[PDB]
Order: C-alpha cells, then structure tokens, then sequence
C-alpha cells in the first residue's frame, strides 16, 4: 500500500540486533576460512552485503557448505574489517589497512567499500 | 520514531 | 575503533536485500503457520524484530523446529503486515486492521509498533 | 554516502 507509516531506525536496530546474534554465536550457520583464520557468519547477511556471497550461497551446491575457504590471497584483517562493516555500517579504514581492505572489497564484490578506498587513496597522492 | 515516508 | 567511517544507506540497503531474498524464496529455514495461513521468513530476521521469536528460536529445542504455529486467535492479515514490517520498515495501518495489528504486535512483544497503534487509537477517540 | 559516525 502507499498508505504505510515508516519507523526510520527500524533497519539499523534490525542491523544492531543481527550482530548481537554473531556476537553470541546465536544460528550462525557458515564458518568463512581465511588462511588460518576462521569467522562464524550468518549466510544471509553476506548474501544481502556481497556479491560473491551472493552468488556462492545461490549455487545449487554450495547453498549447502558450513564451511567456505577464500583465495589465499585475501588478507584475514581486512575481511575481518569488511563483516565487521557488513554487520554495523562501518568501515575501519586506516593508512596501514586500506590496500588489504580495497582487495578484499574488490574480491567479495562491495562497490562502495572499493569506491570509498579509491578515494581516499586518491587524496594522499 | 514514525514518519510518512 | 573510534576512528570508523559509516555509509549511511548500509542498514536500509540490507534490509532491502533481505526482504529480495525472502520474495525469491531464498535461504528461508522457517514456515510460521497462522491458522490456514503459512509464512516463509529467515529466523534471523523474525529474531532480530520480535521479542517472541527471539525467545522461540533461542530455545534449545524450538530452535530446530521447521514449522512454528502461532495461537488460533492471531489474525492472518495482522500477521502479514507485521512480517512486512519486519523486512521493510513500513507498516500498512488502517482503520480497517489497527485492532489486529495492534493485538499481533503485543503477542509477538513488538513495542514500538504497539505505541504507534495505541497513539492511532487514542487520536480516534 | 559516507560520513563521520
Ligand atoms: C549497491 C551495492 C554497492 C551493494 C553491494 N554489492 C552487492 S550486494 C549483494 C546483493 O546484491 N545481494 C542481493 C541481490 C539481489 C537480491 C538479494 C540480495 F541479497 N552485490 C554486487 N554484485 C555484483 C557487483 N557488485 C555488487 C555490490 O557492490
Ligand atoms: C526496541 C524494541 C521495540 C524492538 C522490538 N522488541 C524486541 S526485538 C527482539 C530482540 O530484542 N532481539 C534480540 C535481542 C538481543 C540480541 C539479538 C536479538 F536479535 N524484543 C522485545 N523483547 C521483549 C519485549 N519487547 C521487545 C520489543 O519490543
């Protein structure tokens, strides 16, 4: 209907409570593994935030993996920086970690993330 | 909150 | 770290995706059964919105369960807005409704939609 | 979009 009402924090307390859920580990249901490293996340949101995501979890057989390995090339800070952005809205984007975040943004398909890289980059410069 | 959006 | 970013659209476009994902029937893990009514919906997301499913699904056994059925005294439609409202941030309140959403609201523990409905009410009257 | 939280 166009007669609806809107409640404008709504999606960001949807937002807040889906990382309370990773936080307690509460129906995560896919381990991402990064090299050595490994984070527990829930298919959904990464399917909403990349297009990597997206198109792994629509795959026939990999809807069904618990457990997804990245390119060894992807440096484990700098996706943990990205779904800790998935997760909140924000991107901890430093001097020392921007090249990894921008590859890591550029590889899990997050447009704006690369775009917001490029730009800073642009102005050191 | 509540707005008309 | 204090010194985040935060792309302001992030939440919204989120949410927006989800609700993609629930229209094409993809990752959903629960039905919701309101009488001769059946809901798909991802158990994150009725979690992250509603007192009652977060309990429901945070219980060691009802958390594996496929199918949840409501009580026989939860109106189909009420139902329906409010799951809409869980995806979308809008809430389809009309004279001809408000009663049920109101008593949907209340049974699912979704307070704000419950204050909004009472105001609706009192300004009637 | 991008801001200053
Ligand atoms: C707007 C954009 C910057 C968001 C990030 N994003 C995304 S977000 C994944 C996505 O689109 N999810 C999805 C789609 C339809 C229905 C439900 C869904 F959950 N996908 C991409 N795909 C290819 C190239 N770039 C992007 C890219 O930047
Ligand atoms: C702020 C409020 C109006 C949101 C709606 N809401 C909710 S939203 C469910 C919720 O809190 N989810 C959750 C909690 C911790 C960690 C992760 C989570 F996903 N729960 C309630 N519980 C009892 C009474 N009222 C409410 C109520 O109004």
């Amino acid at each position: 209907a166009d007669s609806c009402i809107q409640f404008t924090r709504h999606a960001s307390d949807v937002l807040l409570n889906l990382n309370r859920l990773r936080s307690r580990d509460i129906l995560t249901d896919v381990v991402i593994v990064v090299s050595r490293e490994q984070f527990r996340a829930h298919k959904t949101v990464l399917m909403a935030c990349s297009g990597l995501f997206y198109s792994i979890f629509t795959d026939q057989l990999k809807c069904n993996l618990s457990v997804i390995n990245l390119d060894p090339e992807i440096n484990p800070e700098g996706f943990c920086i990205l779904l800790d952005f998935m997760y909140t809205s924000r991107l901890n984007l430093r001097e020392g970690n921007i090249m990894a975040v921008m590859a890591t943004a550029m590889y899990l398909q997050m447009e704006h993330v690369v775009d917001t890289c490029r730009k800073f980059i642009k102005a050191s410069e | 909150a509540w707005v008309i959006p």
